[PDB]
């Protein structure tokens, strides 16, 4: 429940949760990346896009 | 699992349980007005006695679907090991952003 | 080398008592150190500041008496959270209840008692430390119960349990730790792990009491045997690493079974050298290979 | 020397040093 | 190489700040600190050898790269680069940028 | 030709910026190519000193 | 006490142990009782399959001791291959000296042939300590069956059996 | 999500994700024609560039 | 957890090979950064 | 003798102390800044 | 065990070719693609999207 202070015109309640973003740079070719990008609490599957 | 007008966020919840028999997925669209919740003989929901996606495929908003993206574990994504070129997401159609 | 459980009254002295120069009770430490007596750098005690090195003279020349009650009184109320007489939380009322009591009664004979009950306090700490960890205590006292309420020496059909009232009494005495023979319901019981996966009845052993002496067929499962629980069948082959030989292998299943038991380790710590070779060889491999444990059912079935 | 400073602690003196050099 | 010529009187050819002093003074720069604070006075040597640095070739530091194609589209601009590093070109990311 | 970075809209990758020219100890001297002229309002405005 | 199904470990991945353990019904089959011609084979081929759980238990990994440890050393789950490959330079470090700040600038080296190479290992700097990597996870703790649920209420039970559970304390 | 013209209660509106670890949250508000929801390159809701 | 963020220390999931020069011979680039150290807290 | 348990004629903060909580002042310096929560003595030299 | 892959690999590969050159008639492309030091590639299912 977001009770807050009644305001003039529309505005979005860019809310943001502290999830770790980590992107380990497997490099085990000269001049190849391969990577994988994860999150905490967060699943990489169900979001909105 | 019902969903209301204008949304585009909706996933499963369901936690730690047993699978021991799994082929894979399958999903279609169906109006709650056609056809509801069944279990019971004559509930209050009928009102439709149109063709009804249930029963004779008679399916039709199956093209309306942009991404089915799989968890396995609430952590990792399903293609998490990168078998396809989208890392995570199940893209079934993106409208014009990179014809490739 | 492992220590015992961290010494009640000295983990109570650690957190109450001065550390580095106790001047009163490390008197001729203090002495040694100040008299340029000490092996270390004789002149320690020259090089420091004047004001320091006479707080160090006064003190150890005259010794003042400091305060030894507190580091005696936490001393029993932390060996009551080492044998656990107090919960950990605990510790800010039994500490102060007992020195409001020693307020009242400071001067009484009591406390020339508690100093000797220090002492046997903190030695209960040790008795029960090495007491635990052989359970027995918990064990052989159950079994008692165990041997009293249920019929002994009464094989009238045919005898081989003589060498099986042995059998249960060496599971008391070469494992110990969690092996506590519970008696929550009437039916005597057996836990062998901390976390106890394989707790069956040693009340539905009272199956085996007319089967203590049967015809055996030929060498495939028996014609009869079948009525053998799971349950009193969990016990057999509990009570397998402990007894082989002495219970008949060819008059009924009580040998019989027993040395094939014997069957199911000796297969199993044989494929325990297996699995961890092949898991062990992962580099070379580069698959999850549960044809480690496919030929360890192949090494089973087809025999 | 060991007795040269005051020191903190009943310590005469305690942490050693060092200055850098002008060129960089 | 030889390290030790003509800066040995000078003490110039010297390893640390206790090297080419007297052994008698280290306790007086370090305890008495803020009383003697005296450690630049004799000025310590650097220690910058060659040892694995010394490049005398000619070793590439800037280098342009400008794209393949060109699309002038009013929403979004887009360059293809087909970007090649050889050998020993060691550039750490925050460096690269592109010049509009 | 795996997808080295393949970042979301849910993530704010142009905006993570800001927080670490921030964090870095002061950005009041300025850069001229980056513009690292921090957009500063001045305090005589805001809380107006009347 | 006399049917009970083989327990499931539960999972989270990046921590490396195991939440705990819990019963399958999603394909668990019909205990309505066919008749007394068929309630020895749905109790007996299961209780067959309760012998090939526990035997592979002590195969796969050693019996049980901390039921759930998340300060784990490595022994049985496999610290990652020590193996390097190590190649020569183009150019020597010795045999460069001579040239480009005298005169002549430089742009099996076919000027002043030298063989010098140097290894080191590529092995993880110090053991793998915390939880499971990559994928260790079956090869630690197979489904193991407690068959008799809470035979002993006070001492001890399913302890660390709980996924709403850490090593600490209990609840 | 946004908040309409005047809005003094607004719930959450995405229910299933998981939880692991965690560091906190932080929040500030915008206006819809101040800054675009991000999708096209081209906006005529952001032709107030200020 | 072999990502260095379950782990206990930031210089145990590298090379120790590569450990040795970044101390003495590091004024040409101040690194502690390409590789992030992760640290330690009770729960 | 007296004059110098108000910890006026010590050398130091974690080290004339009972080691209940020397243990414990090293570890936690973030959760309380346990060094200005008691008296640090400096003294006079020869 | 014995057969499909279990480690990771992406079935596609979105290559671009480097060098490209236009003309009154042709479309001509050198795109230099190695195919991987393990896996194979079908020919059947290569072709090109313009």
């Amino acid at each position: 429940t977001f009770e807050v202070d009644p305001m003039d015109e529309p505005t979005l309640l860019y809310v943001l949760f502290e999830v770790f973003d980590v992107v380990r740079v497997h490099r085990p070719h000269r001049g190849v990346i391969e990577t994988v990008y994860l999150r905490t609490p967060f699943s990489a599957g169900n979001a909105t896009t | 699992y019902p969903i209301p007008a204008n949304a585009t966020n909706v996933p499963i919840s369901i936690p730690s349980r047993n699978w021991a028999a799994f082929r894979g997925w399958a999903f279609t669209r169906l109006k709650t007005k056609e056809t509801p919740s069944l279990g019971s003989g004559y509930d209050p929901y009928y009102t439709y006695s149109g063709s009804i996606p249930y029963l004779d495929g008679t399916f039709y908003l199956n093209h309306t679907f942009k991404k089915v993206a799989i968890t396995f574990d609430s952590s990792v994504s399903w293609p998490g090991n990168d078998r396809l070129l989208t890392p995570n997401e199940f893209e079934i159609k993106r409208s014009v952003d990179g014809e490739g | 080398m492992m220590q015992d459980a961290t010494d009640p009254a000295v983990r109570a002295a650690l957190q109450s008592q001065p550390s580095g120069l106790n001047s009163t009770d490390d008197w001729r430490q203090v002495m040694d150190r100040i008299m340029s007596l000490t092996a270390r750098n004789p002149d320690a005690f020259r090089q420091q500041p004047q004001a320091n090195r006479l707080s160090a003279i006064l003190e150890a020349v005259v010794p003042a008496r400091a305060n030894p009650t507190h580091e005696k009184v936490l001393a029993i109320v932390n060996a009551l959270a080492e044998n656990r007489a107090i919960r950990p939380d605990e510790a800010g009322l039994v500490y102060d209840a007992l020195l409001q009591r020693v307020a009242r009664y400071n001067s009484g004979n009591v406390q020339t008692n508690l100093d000797r009950l220090v002492g046997d306090v903190r030695e209960a700490v040790a008795q029960r430390e090495r007491a635990q960890q052989q359970g027995n205590l918990g064990s052989m006292v159950a079994l008692n119960a165990f041997l009293s309420t249920q019929p002994a020496n009464v094989p009238r059909g045919q005898e081989d349990y003589t060498n099986f009232v042995s059998a249960l009494r060496l599971m008391v005495t070469e494992t110990p730790q969690s092996e506590v023979y519970q008696s929550g319901p009437d039916y005597f019981f057996q836990t062998s792990r901390q976390g106890l996966q394989t707790v069956n009845l040693s009340q539905a052993f009272k199956n085996l009491q007319g089967l203590w002496g049967v015809r055996a067929p030929t060498g495939d499962r028996a014609t009869v045997s079948s009525l053998l629980t799971p349950n009193s069948r969990l016990l057999l082959l509990l009570i397998a690493p402990f007894t082989d030989s002495g219970s008949v292998s060819r008059d009924t299943y009580l040998g019989h079974l027993l040395t094939l038991y014997r069957e199911a380790i000796g297969q199993a710590h044989v494929d325990e050298h297996t699995f961890q070779e092949i898991t062990s060889v992962s580099r070379a491999l580069g698959q999850e290979d549960t044809g480690s444990l496919e030929a360890t059912l192949n090494y089973l079935l087809t025999n | 020397f060991a007795s040269l400073a005051p020191r903190h602690g009943s310590r005469p003196f305690m942490g050693n040093w060092q200055d850098i050099g002008t060129s960089n | 190489p030889s390290m030790m010529p003509q800066w040995s009187y000078m003490h110039i050819s010297g390893q640390d700040a206790s090297e080419y002093l007297s052994p008698g003074l280290v306790q007086f720069a370090r305890a008495t600190e803020t009383y003697f604070s005296l450690n630049n006075k004799f000025r310590n040597p650097t220690v910058a050898p060659t040892h694995d640095v010394t490049t005398d070739r000619s070793q590439r530091l800037t280098l342009r790269f400008i794209p393949v194609d060109r699309e002038d589209t009013a929403y979004s601009y887009k360059a293809r680069f087909t970007l090649a590093v050889g050998d020993n070109r060691v550039l750490d990311m925050a460096s690269t940028y592109f010049d509009i | 030709q795996l997808n080295a970075v393949v970042d979301l809209q849910d993530r704010n990758t142009e905006l993570s910026y800001q927080l670490l020219l921030d964090s870095i100890g002061d950005r009041t001297r300025y850069f001229s190519m980056w513009n690292q002229a921090v957009d500063s309002y001045d305090p005589d405005v805001r809380i107006i000193e009347n | 006490k006399e049917i009970p199904t083989p327990y499931m470990w539960s999972y989270q991945p990046q921590m490396g142990l195991a939440a705990g353990a819990a019963q399958d019904y999603s394909t668990r089959i019909n205990y309505m009782s066919a008749g007394p011609h068929m309630i020895s084979r749905v109790n007996g081929i299961r209780a067959h399959r309760n012998r090939i759980l526990l035997e592979q238990a002590a195969i796969t990994t050693t019996p049980r001791n901390n039921l759930n440890p998340r300060s784990w050393p490595a022994a049985l789950v496999y610290q990652e291959s020590p193996a390097p490959t190590t190649v020569v330079l183009p150019r020597d470090a010795q045999a460069e000296v001579q040239m480009t700040n005298s005169g002549a600038q430089l742009a099996r080296p076919s000027f002043t042939p030298r063989q010098a190479i140097l290894t080191l290992q590529t092995s993880s700097s110090e053991p793998r300590s915390g939880g499971i990597g990559t994928l260790q996870f079956i090869e630690e703790f197979v489904p193991s069956v407690y068959f008799n649920p809470f035979s002993g209420p006070p001492g001890h039970y399913p302890d660390q059996f709980i996924p709403n559970f850490d090593a600490v304390k209990d609840s």
